[PDB]
This record gives structure tokens, C-alpha cells and sequence, in this order.
């Protein structure tokens, strides 16, 4: 079943003082007539935050649950109410399969746990709630306000303010509520014209992009537009599809021959075999752990298997005591100066 | 009845400056913005004031909004005979989900 | 643009009356249309809106089942029809319209209004 | 009178088609809109030129079917109708004497008033003149004999009027064999129009050289940003990407800059074009040298690309 | 391959996009890609099957909106510059030389121009936005002979303002 | 490209030897946005000084005189002229 | 905290020089600090 | 009526006698042609 979002959703941005001005602002806020779904409970994804909603005539709902698998093996939110008490503690705990805690659930067997926060209690009323995630930090803001006999979003604006900003730092990539209507809805990363009365509590918002009388009144600040023409925008075609093209040819290339040879040459006289018209896989060198050091300069070691190259040479010689360090561009001393010496450009790595 | 109360009659002298209130409550003046429209029996009304501290493209500089708590008011200055006409503010209403208009006042100038 | 509305009707208590109000052509989709009335000696009232892009209505509370807004794309015309006559009924009727990308609502242009009387 | 209307994005130029320079280039700020206001500004200030110039004429005035000028010949600047563009010979000599791509972030925008409009506005100037003197600039046209308006003319160089009418035929002789010779020399001798082929040279010039700079390496490991961008990892690439970023903003600063004093050197000539047109084509005038060597009699305006060509009588 | 649409190609490790093309520009057995005078390619020789395939960049531009005032109607057109109609509020659309003008009306007869546009295309009136090439002003003719004057009879006095910073 | 652009909480966070290599972006940066600001006002002062110029020729020529050169002093035959001061300018009534 | 001198203060880590005085600005519970126009900060709420 | 007709040579300035200098400059490209051509003009302009 779908609803039809009204103006709901608007929030205080920054906690920063304005007065007297119109301020253009950028950030995640939920587009006007979206639908958002609505439920009378199933995993909803989470992706980049939610306009979490409901109504109700007493106090049903008392908690929600935040994680990723929810089985103990990452970290999860497990933010719970109850009559005077709000307890957040982000922890690993096992979560059941459909938990509906007069007794407790679903947070037993809690191996340890690392986080808790203790605050004043959240929970004919109309409890809007917004939960986002910004580099570290849950954020969430809410607003109360008395409804009367409506079935729907009640219509008209009211701004959300802030209430609690806990450094908890971890993904959460689904959700889930507990224990009968919500109003589920998804942020998506538009612009807002914001009006600012005088004592800072905004009074007004114009959503721009709705269409093309409206993006010309926010390029102005005003809600009146003088005659003329206006430049408001820039045409820019995407590409439709990926096309790759590679030169024709299975041969593999003898690495093996290379790093398993039966006896190396002196540093004085080191070998070098040339390699040509083959496939080189490497993902095995890159993964194998059999190497003590893989320091890659001019190529990143990750992309390597992408690019192609003419010709690659493998200069293979023993170094015993001290001075490795010295094989790399611009170094000195007498392994550097008297046995080998490598260009200031070069582009490639050295593995030991 | 009308829910914001507005002085039934008003009056003014030519070539001096004239107020005009709109009282109302907190649930609908003091929470959300007020608008002023120009009304000539006969004829259509027009938009005088728009975001309670915005004009609109068209009326020269004069008329003049303010908010203050739960009152509002309006002042025309260099008043003049064309400004002969009936105003009323209007102010959406939480409780009642609707919009409400105020009474109307007759501006008379001797 | 403009909005013309039909003829002055003359109607009796208990009867049905049909108003509408025909606007330009861009007038629809990103538009609504509000509906006002002025009683003789009282106030301006407002009924109800609908959004054609949207067909979603609002009425008035105190309108209880009586108000229906209806509105076609095709012919680009809105209707009005109204139960239950009385004699408190008798007003002059106004069709208005207000842009939809502003959260508080502001009446931008004004039809001309029509007259119903009941007797 | 004015040159072409270049404008060109900062960001497709700098930072062309890739997101990840783009979050960068974001954090110097302003940089980016204070370039774009000024070469929007030149680009809206060559229209102001040519109107000022051409437009200063009420109405359309049009000449008689009958060229009874009193033996005047004035039929090598007047518009020839069986052409399929309404010019005269002199001016479409200079059509065909001056001579005259796809880029990333370059536009050429169109002037506002195309050559068939500016043709028409000379045409109107040229016809009053002849009919009317010098009256339709004050306000009404009020016509008057050809023969009678020189007769003024000579009058106010200090030469009483009744040494035309007997040397009528000798005067007229003269101006059509002055007529004739100058089409010859227009099309024989080179350099004649020198002052407006330089404008479009040193133009075209300035455009070579900012597309060429994108081929510099400014010391970073490789010139093509998708290169550097595609074998390095982001915490190592910052360092190669500034490299760049810097020195292409340098060069774009230094190429508007150029602009601004360039336009403001044309914006001289354009309104030296508007004094003269009006107090030599309009009127007489007495100022000595303004209007040619000599005693100013008449004079005749004609288009040329980009420029007005006068034709002094003395 | 995918002809004639701007797609991201990657021949060899080189990268980029572009339409790709039939070309008749003969290479000689020697050379493998062809340069701008900036440092991009202009053509390049696809491998396996050595053919020459043409780069042109996809189109691009800006967007400008054409609007009467608040005095008269909500309707607005939109102009997208230099770009042609043959690819993306959608009721007419008109070809220009200054780009592809999209929801004004051509109208056959000539007006004083009100607002331009450019490439001597100007353009609310009749109920609709109207475009039109413009006019130059009203024409009229002198009554010219070689033996009429006219000389005023009477004259009016006016005052004229002129602003200088 | 600094860490922040608070001078002093970069100074107060990071040693000597570091905190110079930082320091120097925002001296640098600092300095080009000065340059850009004298420069358009270089420029734009002469285009005052090219219409004061003007305005001091129409005074004396038109005012304390009577011009006879076509367009200098307004439409029509020129007769008399007013002066009017106004905000950064003067303003003339021609008399034709 | 010294009143009326330019003093060098740090208020929560928000750093500047300047005079403190008194003043009407009514700020809402939950701001800290108002800036001006052109990123410039004119008023700050002292904690305690 | 005029001013004194000077020229600056943009490779002696900023690199001198120096050839390892100079093969830094090179990355730079025209900065110095543009330079030696601007200096050019206007020493030409103040005869006319
Ligand atoms: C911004 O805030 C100022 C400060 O006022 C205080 O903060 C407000 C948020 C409200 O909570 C106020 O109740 C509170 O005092 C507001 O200015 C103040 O407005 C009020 C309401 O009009 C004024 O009080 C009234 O004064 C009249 C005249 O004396 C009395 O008759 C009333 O009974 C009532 O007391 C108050 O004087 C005024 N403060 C001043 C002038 O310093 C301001 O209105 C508000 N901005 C808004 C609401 O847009
Ligand atoms: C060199 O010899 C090593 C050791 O025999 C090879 O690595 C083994 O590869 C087999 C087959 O993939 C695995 O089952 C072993 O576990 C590997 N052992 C180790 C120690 O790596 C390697 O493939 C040979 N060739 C090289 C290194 O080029
Ligand atoms: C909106 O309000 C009025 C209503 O049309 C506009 O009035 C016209 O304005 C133009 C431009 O200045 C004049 O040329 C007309 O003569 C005016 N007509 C009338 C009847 O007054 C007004 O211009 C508009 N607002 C603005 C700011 O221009
Ligand atoms: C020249 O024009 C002026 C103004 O157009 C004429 O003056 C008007 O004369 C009529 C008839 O007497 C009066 O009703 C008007 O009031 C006069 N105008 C003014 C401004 O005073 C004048 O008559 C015309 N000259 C001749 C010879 O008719
Ligand atoms: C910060 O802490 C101090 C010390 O505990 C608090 O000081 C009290 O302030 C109140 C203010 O009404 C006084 O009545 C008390 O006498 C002070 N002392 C004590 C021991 O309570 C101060 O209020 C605190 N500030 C805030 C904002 O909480
Ligand atoms: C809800 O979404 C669907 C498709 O996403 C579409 O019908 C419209 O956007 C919404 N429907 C209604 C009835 O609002
Ligand atoms: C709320 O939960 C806390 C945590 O265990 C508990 O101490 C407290 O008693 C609970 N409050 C109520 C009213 O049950
Ligand atoms: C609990 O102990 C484990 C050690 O296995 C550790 O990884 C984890 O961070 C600790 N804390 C929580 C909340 O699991
Ligand atoms: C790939 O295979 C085809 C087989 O049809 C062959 O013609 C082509 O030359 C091959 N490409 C090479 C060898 O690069
Ligand atoms: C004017 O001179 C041209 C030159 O060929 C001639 O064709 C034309 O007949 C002349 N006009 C008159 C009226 O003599």
C-alpha cells in the first residue's frame, strides 16, 4: 500500500544562528509528493537514511534495531525504549530471528558490549524521527505535535529540531522495528531555497528542480521573477555503453621459469630474460603471501591487471647483509653506486 | 465567526500614514506566515503582501508588512484616493487543517 | 493566464448546482486550484483543493461528505457540484490558484466569481 | 567596431569530464564565477557597440523609383535590386576582399543583428540624406531638391551660392569621375584594409595558444589527466593532480585578463565611430580635420565586416 | 563495438568517449593513431580486424529560460543553445540558429522586437509565447520632387535628462 | 589544500618541521586572491575616468556656452542646460 | 572572562580577538553561535 | 606624449647562462613567447 508524502520532512541543517535571510543550502532531504511506503514487520534496507514516521494512540512501539547481518558477526545498533528509560548500546549482541520483547529478548548472550548513553525519554500524537549517518555519527532529530482526526500526513510545515548526535561510527546497513502503521520513506540529496525569519525557525522552503519556474526563483533568492531570459543550467549527455577491446592471444607468460629457477646470478652479473607476446596473471603474485615486502612506485599494485605494457624485463640477483633498502630510484651508496644502479624515472616495483 | 479578529471599521486623512492589525493565536498567527489581499466589489482581488515580509513583483514601494508575537500589521504610506478598498489577512491553521480568513475591515479616506 | 467560470445560476432548496472553472492549458500539472466563497455580511471561507497531476482532494471538516472536486486532462476543466441546498448556501463563489513548489499556501490570481441564490 | 563573442566554462575546461578533480577544484573557492561574470560581461558589451552605432534611425525611409538627382550619379552606392541580397557594389567589394573546429568547453556565440539587418539600417541612413539634408535628424523629414540642399552646402564653407549654379555641369562632372575612381583603387591596392583584418588575427591567435597549453606537463608524471588518474591509487594521487589543477587555472587567469584591456581599446574606436557619424553624416561639420582633409561638404557611410567605411566629400 | 552513440571505449588502455565512425582518412602501414593539435586523440586503428574508426565528442550545452513576468501567464519556454532537436515542457518544438527553441509558437508575421534571443530571432501575446524574426521599424516614404519644399509652421519646446557616473 | 584554515589551530596541533610545508599553502593561496582583487580594480577605475572626462566636456560646452555640433547636447536645436547633482554623478536637463 | 577590553579568547575551541559586551540577540536553546554575513562570527553564548 | 621603450628577454631573467635551468623551463611551454611577444607590441606602438 502507498500514501502520497505532503511537505513533511524539513529539518534544521546546522545548528548555526541566521536572521532576516534567504540561505541556500544543499544536504539530504526527503522530495515533496513522494509516495513512501506504508506498512500495517519486514527488513527495509537502510541505504542513506531514513524519514522514519509514525502515529498511534498509545505507546506500542518501544524500540528499533540497527545493524548489518545482525548475527553477532559485526557490530549493530541496538537503540530500545521503555516508559522512563532510553538505553543505547552498540554492541555485538545476537539478535533472534523475529524478537517482540513483560519479559526481555533478542538482546541475550551479549559476549561483551562497548557502548552506553543514558538521556530523557523519547515516547492524538505525531512522532517524526530521522536518522542519518554523517562520518561517524548517528544523528537524530525529532518533533512532537498534537494531530486531530486525520488519517494521513497531517499537511502544512514544521521544521525538525536536532536531539542527540552519539559517536558511535559503524555502518548500519538494514533495519528493522519492533513491537502497528509506520510511514517508511528514503533521503535523497536535493537542494532547498530556506526562509529565516528573524529569530532563526524557518518560516518557508521552495524546492527547486521541481520544474522550470521554479529553478529560476531559486537562482534569484526571490519569489517574484522580472521579465527577461535566464541562464539556470548545463545540458550534458551520458554515456549509454562500455565497449573492450584487447589484441587477440592466449599465451601465458613463464613467471614461474623466472622466480623459481634453479640458481640466481651474481649482483655483479644479474640476468635479464626478456618476456613477450603472452597473458600475465598478476593476481597470484599480488596475493601470495610468500613475499616479504611488494612496494609498488609508478603503478599502483591493484590495477596492474588492467593496463598493458610492450615489454617487461625481470632482473633477478642476490643481495646478502645489509644495504637492501638501497635498491630503489635515487639512493646512494656502494651497492647503489658500484653494483646496481636504477633509473630516475623508473616505473615499475621491486620485491624481495 | 471569523477566527483572526480585525477592527470592523477604519479611517485616515490624505497625504498621512495609516496602521491596520490582524490579531489572532498562537496556534495559527504565531506559528505560520500572513498575507494581505486587496479586495474592490465588482472586481477580483489582488496579492498585496506574500510571506508576511515579502512584496510581490507589481505594488511600488509604500505598503509595508510586519509580525510581531501574535500580531500583525500593515502601513501604507503617501496615502492616497485609489486606495479605497477592503483588506484582509489569512493565515493557515494547524488545529483546523484549513486555511481561515479574517473579517475585513472598510478603509475611509475623508 | 485567466480563469472563467460558468454563468450566475438560479437554483431551489434541495436541488444540486454544478460550477466549474475552465483555465489556461499550463495551468494544470504544477498547479492547484482552491475554491472560496463570501456569504453576504461574513467573511471569505475556504472549501477544498485537487491537485490534477495528482487527483488527490482535501475538503474542509465542516464539510462532512457534501464537497467533491473533480477535474478531467482531456478538455481541461474543473468541477464543482454541491448537496443539499439551504438558504445559508447563497454566496458568491471564486476559483483561485496557488503554485506548488511553496509550503505555505499564497492565492497568486483571482477568477472573477459567480453567483448562486436559492429561494 | 567589434570582435567575436568568446566565453569559455572554467570547470569542463580545468577539470574535463571526471568527478574525482572536480571535489578538488571545489575547494579554491570562487575561482570559478568570478572568470565566467567576466567574460559574459564582454560578451553582452559588443551588442551595446553596434547598436549605437548603426541604430540611429527612427523609421525606414526608402528612395524614389526615378533618379532625377540634377545629374548626380549615385548609382554605385545605392542598392542594387537584381542582386539576391540587397547591396551595393562598393560594399559587396568589401565582402570579398576580407577573409575570415570543435573544442572542449569553446563556444562562438552569434551577434544579435545579422548582416542583412546592418545593411538595411545603411540603406535608410543613405536614402534620408538625399532626400532630406540633414532635417530628419532634428525630427521631420521635409524634402528639398538635391540641387538646392548643395547649394547650402557651399554656403557654409564661405562661398556664395551662385558659383554652383553656373559651374552646375562641372561640379557634377567631377563628382562622378571621383566616384568611379575609387571602386579601382579599393580593389587594386592591397593593405586598404589592414585596420580591420589585424582585430580578427590577433583573436585567433590567443585561442591557439590556450588550446595548446593543455598538452604541458607542468611537472606532473604524465599530460593526459585519465593516465595519471588510471594507474595511481587516490591517497598517492592528490600530489599529481595539484600539479595540474594549478597550472591550468594560471593560464586561463592569464588569458582573461588579455581580454579586458584588449576590449576596452574597441570600445574607444566604437564610440570615435559614433561622434563621427553623427557630425558628418548627420550634419556639417566646422571642426577642421575631423571629417577628412579639406572643407567638409557631404558624406556617404557603408558596411564592411565588423567596421564602417566613410566616404569624405571635400 | 557499438557505432554512432557517445560510449566509454578502452582500446589497449587507451580511455575515453566519444561516437565512433566510418572514416576515409588512409593511414600508411606505419602509423597506429592520429593526435589533435591538444593532447587527445582524433582518430584511432581498432585492433584485430586494423580499421580506422573517427572520434567526434558527444553534445553538450547550455540551458536557458525564456519567461514573460509575473504580470501575465506561468507559461515559460525553454532554449537549449547550440544543440539540435533530433535529441532531448514538450508541446513544439523549432529549429534556430542559435540552438533548438522548444515551446514557443512560430508566427509568420513581423513585430517590434521585445525580447531577443539572438541570430535576429525575438520573442507574450494572443494567449501564447510567440516567436518571430523582428522588425526594423515602421516604413514610410518622403514625397520627393524637383520642385517641392516644406517648410514648418510651428514648433514645441522639450527637456531631455542625461545620467553620468 | 591546508588541513583547516584556522592558522592558529593548524600551529597549535602539528610540530615546526611539518607545520611550515602546511602554512605555506595558505600564504601562497592567500596572496594570489589578493593580486586578482588590484587588478579588475585597475581596470574598472579607468573606465570611470574615461566617462568623468566626458562629463566635464559636456558641462563647459554646453552649459556655459551653446553647441552647435548635432547630438552633443541632447535632441534638437540645443538652447540651455540645467546642472543637478546626484549620488556619484551629475545629472543635465537639455532644453531643445 | 574580562568585559570591554579586546582580549584573546577561545570559547569551546571558536578561536578570534575582539571586545565583549552584552547583548539583546534572543538565540534558540539549542545554537551556540550566529555569524553575519560573508562567514564572520558576531556573537557567541558563553557556557556556565 | 610617450614613454621610455623598454624589453626584457624572459630566458635570460629567470634561467641566465644556465642550460640545466633551462630544461625546466621547457615544461612551462610559451609563458616566455607570450611574454617577448606582448613587451614587442607595445614598444612598436609608442613611435607611431
Ligand atoms: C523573537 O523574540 C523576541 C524576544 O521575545 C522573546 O522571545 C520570543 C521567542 C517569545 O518567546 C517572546 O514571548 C519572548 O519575550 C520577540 O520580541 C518580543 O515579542 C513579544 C511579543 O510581542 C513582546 O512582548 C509583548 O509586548 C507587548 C508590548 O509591551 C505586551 O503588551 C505583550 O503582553 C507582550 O509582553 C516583547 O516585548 C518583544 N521583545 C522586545 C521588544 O524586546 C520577537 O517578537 C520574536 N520574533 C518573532 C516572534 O517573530
Ligand atoms: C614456484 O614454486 C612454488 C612452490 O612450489 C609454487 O607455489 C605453489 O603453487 C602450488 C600450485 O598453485 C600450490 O599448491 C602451492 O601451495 C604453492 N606453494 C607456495 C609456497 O607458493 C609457485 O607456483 C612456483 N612458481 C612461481 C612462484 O612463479
Ligand atoms: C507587474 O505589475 C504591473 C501589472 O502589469 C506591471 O505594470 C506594467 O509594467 C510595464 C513595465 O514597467 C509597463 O511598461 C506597463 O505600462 C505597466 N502597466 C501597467 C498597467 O501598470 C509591472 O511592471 C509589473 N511589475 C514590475 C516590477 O515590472
Ligand atoms: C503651435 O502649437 C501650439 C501648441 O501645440 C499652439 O498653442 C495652442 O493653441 C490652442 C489654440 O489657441 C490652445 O488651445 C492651446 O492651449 C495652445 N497650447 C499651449 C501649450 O498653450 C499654437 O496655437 C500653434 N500655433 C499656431 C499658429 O496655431
Ligand atoms: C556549572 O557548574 C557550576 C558549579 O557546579 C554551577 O554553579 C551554580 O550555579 C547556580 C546558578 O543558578 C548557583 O545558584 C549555584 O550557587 C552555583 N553553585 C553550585 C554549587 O550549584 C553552574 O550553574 C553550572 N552551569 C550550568 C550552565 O549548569
Ligand atoms: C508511487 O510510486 C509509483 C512508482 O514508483 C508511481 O505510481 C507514483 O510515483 C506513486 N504513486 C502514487 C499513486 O502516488
Ligand atoms: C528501563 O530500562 C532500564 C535498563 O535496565 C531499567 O533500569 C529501568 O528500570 C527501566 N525502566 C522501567 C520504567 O522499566
Ligand atoms: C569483545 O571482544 C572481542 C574479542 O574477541 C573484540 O573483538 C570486541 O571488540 C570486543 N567488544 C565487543 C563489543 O564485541
Ligand atoms: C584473432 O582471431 C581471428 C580469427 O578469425 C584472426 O583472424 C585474428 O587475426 C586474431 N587476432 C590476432 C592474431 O591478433
Ligand atoms: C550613372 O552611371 C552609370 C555608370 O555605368 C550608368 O550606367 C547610369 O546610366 C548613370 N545614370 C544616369 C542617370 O546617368
Amino acid at each position: 500500500a502507498y500514501t502520497n508524502s505532503f511537505t513533511r520532512g524539513v529539518y534544521y541543517p546546522d545548528k548555526v544562528f541566521r536572521s532576516s535571510v534567504l540561505h541556500s543550502t544543499q544536504d539530504l532531504f526527503l522530495p515533496f509528493f513522494s509516495n513512501v511506503t506504508w506498512f500495517h514487520n519486514p527488513v527495509l534496507p537502510f541505504n542513506d537514511g531514513v524519514y522514519f514516521a509514525s502515529t498511534e494512540k498509545s505507546n506500542i512501539i518501544r524500540g528499533w534495531i540497527f545493524g548489518t547481518t545482525l548475527d553477532s558477526k559485526t557490530q549493530s545498533l541496538l537503540i530500545v525504549n521503555n516508559a522512563t528509560n532510553v538505553v543505547i548500546k552498540v554492541c555485538e549482541f545476537q539478535f533472534c530471528n523475529d524478537p517482540f520483547l513483560s519479559e526481555f529478548r533478542v538482546y541475550s548472550s551479549a559476549n561483551n558490549c562497548t557502548f552506553e548513553y543514558v538521556s530523557q525519554p523519547f515516547l492524538k500524537n505525531l512522532r517524526e524521527f530521522v536518522f542519518k549517518n554523517i562520518d561517524g555519527y548517528f544523528k537524530i532529530y525529532s518533533k512532537h505535535t498534537p494531530i486531530n482526526l486525520v488519517r494521513d500526513l497531517p499537511q502544512g510545515f514544521s521544521a525538525l529540531e536536532p536531539l542527540v548526535d552519539l559517536p558511535i561510527g559503524i555502518n548500519i546497513t538494514r533495519f528493522q522495528t519492533l513491537l502497528a502503521a509506520y510511514y517508511v520513506g528514503y533521503l535523497q540529496p536535493r537542494t532547498f531555497l530556506l526562509k529565516y525569519n528573524e529569530n532563526g525557525t524557518i518560516t518557508d522552503a521552495v524546492d527547486c528542480a521541481l520544474d522550470p519556474l521554479s529553478e529560476t526563483k531559486c537562482t534569484l533568492k526571490s519569489f517574484t521573477v522580472e521579465k527577461g531570459i535566464y541562464q539556470t543550467s548545463n545540458f550534458r549527455v551520458q554515456p549509454t555503453e562500455s565497449i573492450v577491446r584487447f589484441p587477440n592471444i592466449t599465451n601465458l607468460c613463464p613467471f614461474g621459469e623466472v622466480f623459481n629457477a634453479t640458481r640466481f646470478a651474481s649482483v655483479y652479473a644479474w640476468n635479464r630474460k626478456r618476456i613477450s607476446n603472452c597473458v600475465a596473471d598478476y593476481s597470484v603474485l599480488y596475493n601470495s603471501a610468500s613475499f616479504s615486502t611488494f612496494k609498488c612506485y609508478g603503478v599502483s599494485p591493484t590495477k596492474l591487471n588492467d593496463l598493458c605494457f610492450t615489454n617487461v624485463y625481470a632482473d633477478s640477483f642476490v643481495i646478502r647483509g645489509d644495504e637492501v633498502r638501497q635498491i630503489a630510484p635515487g639512493q646512494t651508496g656502494k651497492i647503489a653506486d658500484y653494483n646496481y644502479k636504477l633509473p630516475d624515472d623508473f616505473t615499475g616495483c621491486v620485491i624481495a | 465567526q471569523s477566527v483572526l479578529t480585525q477592527p470592523p471599521s477604519a479611517s485616515g486623512t490624505p497625504g498621512q500614514r495609516v496602521t491596520i492589525s490582524c490579531s489572532g493565536s498562537s496556534s495559527n498567527i504565531g506559528s505560520n506566515t500572513v498575507n494581505w489581499y486587496q479586495h474592490l466589489p465588482g472586481t477580483a482581488p489582488k496579492l498585496l503582501m506574500s510571506s508576511d515580509d515579502q512584496r510581490p513583483s507589481g505594488v511600488p514601494a509604500r505598503f509595508s508588512g510586519s509580525k510581531s508575537g501574535t500580531s500583525a500589521s500593515l502601513a501604507i504610506s503617501g496615502l492616497r484616493s485609489e486606495d479605497e478598498a477592503d483588506y484582509y489577512c489569512a493565515s493557515w491553521d494547524d488545529r483546523l487543517n484549513g486555511v481561515v480568513f479574517g473579517g475585513g475591515t472598510k478603509l475611509t479616506v475623508l | 493566464v485567466q480563469l472563467v467560470q460558468s454563468g450566475a445560476e438560479v437554483k431551489k432548496p434541495g436541488s444540486s448546482v454544478k460550477v466549474s472553472c475552465k483555465t489556461s492549458g499550463g495551468t494544470f500539472n504544477s498547479f492547484a486550484i482552491n475554491w472560496v466563497r463570501q456569504a453576504p455580511g461574513q467573511g471569505p471561507e475556504w472549501m477544498g483543493r485537487v491537485i490534477p497531476v495528482l487527483e488527490i482532494a482535501n475538503y474542509a471538516q465542516k464539510f462532512q461528505g457534501r464537497i467533491t472536486i473533480t477535474a478531467d486532462k482531456s478538455t481541461s476543466t474543473a468541477y464543482m457540484e454541491l448537496s443539499s441546498l439551504t438558504s445559508e448556501d447563497t454566496a458568491i463563489y471564486y476559483c483561485a490558484r496557488h503554485h506548488i513548489a511553496v509550503a505555505q499556501p499564497y492565492f497568486d490570481y483571482w477568477g472573477q466569481g459567480t453567483l448562486v441564490t436559492v429561494s | 567596431v567589434s570582435m567575436t563573442k568568446t566565453s569559455v566554462d572554467c570547470t569542463m575546461y580545468i577539470c574535463g569530464d571526471s568527478t574525482e578533480c572536480s571535489n578538488l577544484l571545489l575547494q579554491y573557492g570562487s575561482f570559478c564565477t568570478q572568470l565566467n561574470r567576466a567574460l559574459t560581461g564582454i560578451a553582452v558589451e559588443q551588442d551595446k557597440n553596434t547598436q549605437e552605432v548603426f541604430a540611429q534611425v527612427k523609421q525606414i525611409y526608402k528612395t524614389p523609383p526615378i533618379k532625377d538627382f540634377g545629374g548626380f550619379n549615385f548609382s554605385q552606392i545605392l542598392p542594387d535590386p537584381s542582386k539576391p541580397s540587397k547591396r551595393s557594389p562598393i560594399e559587396d567589394l568589401l565582402f570579398n576582399k576580407v577573409t575570415l573546429q570543435k573544442f572542449n568547453g569553446l563556444t562562438v556565440l552569434p551577434p544579435l543583428l545579422t548582416d542583412e539587418m546592418i545593411a538595411q539600417y545603411t540603406s535608410a541612413l543613405l536614402a534620408g540624406t538625399i532626400t532630406s539634408g540633414w532635417t530628419f535628424g532634428a525630427g521631420p523629414a521635409l524634402q528639398i531638391p538635391f540641387p538646392m540642399q548643395m547649394a547650402y552646402r557651399f554656403n557654409g564653407i564661405g562661398v556664395t551660392q551662385n558659383v554652383l549654379y553656373e559651374n552646375q555641369k562641372l561640379i557634377a562632372n567631377q563628382f562622378n569621375s571621383a566616384i568611379g575612381k575609387i571602386q579601382d583603387s579599393l580593389s587594386s591596392t592591397p593593405s586598404a584594409l589592414g585596420k580591420l583584418q589585424d582585430v580578427v588575427n590577433q583573436n585567433a591567435q590567443a585561442l591557439n595558444t590556450l588550446v595548446k597549453q593543455l598538452s604541458s606537463n607542468f611537472g606532473a608524471i604524465s599530460s593526459v589527466l585519465n593516465d595519471i588518474l588510471s594507474r595511481l591509487d587516490p591517497p598517492e594521487a592528490e600530489v599529481q593532480i595539484d600539479r595540474l589543477i594549478t597550472g591550468r587555472l594560471q593560464s586561463l587567469q592569464t588569458y582573461v585578463t588579455q581580454q579586458l584591456i584588449r576590449a576596452a581599446e574597441i570600445r574607444a574606436s566604437a564610440n570615435l565611430a559614433a561622434t563621427k557619424m553623427s557630425e558628418c553624416v548627420l550634419g556639417q561639420s566646422k571642426r577642421v580635420d575631423f571629417c577628412g582633409k579639406g572643407y567638409h561638404l557631404m558624406s556617404f557611410p557603408q558596411s564592411a565586416p565588423h567596421g564602417v567605411v566613410f566616404l569624405h566629400v571635400t | 563495438l557499438v557505432k554512432n552513440k557517445c560510449v566509454n571505449f578502452n582500446f589497449n588502455g587507451l580511455t575515453g568517449t566519444g561516437v565512433l565512425t566510418e572514416s576515409n582518412k588512409k593511414f600508411l602501414p606505419f602509423q597506429q593513431f592520429g593526435r589533435d593539435i591538444a593532447d587527445t586523440t582524433d582518430a584511432v586503428r581498432d585492433p584485430q580486424t586494423l580499421e580506422i574508426l573517427d572520434i567526434t565528442p558527444c553534445s553538450f550545452g547550455g540551458v536557458s529560460v525564456i519567461t514573460p513576468g509575473t504580470n501575465t501567464s506561468n507559461q515559460v519556454a525553454v532554449l537549449y543553445q547550440d544543440v539540435n532537436c533530433t535529441e532531448v515542457t514538450g508541446s513544439n518544438v523549432f529549429q534556430t540558429r542559435a540552438g533548438c527553441l522548444i515551446g514557443a509558437e512560430h508566427v509568420n508575421n513581423s513585430y517590434e522586437c521585445d525580447i531577443p534571443i539572438g541570430a535576429g530571432i525575438c520573442a507574450v501575446a494572443s494567449q501564447s509565447i510567440i516567436a518571430y524574426t523582428m522588425s526594423l521599424g515602421a516604413e514610410n516614404s518622403v514625397a520627393y520632387s524637383n520642385n517641392s519644399i516644406a517648410i514648418p509652421t510651428n514648433f514645441t519646446i522639450s527637456v531631455t535628462t542625461e545620467i553620468l557616473p
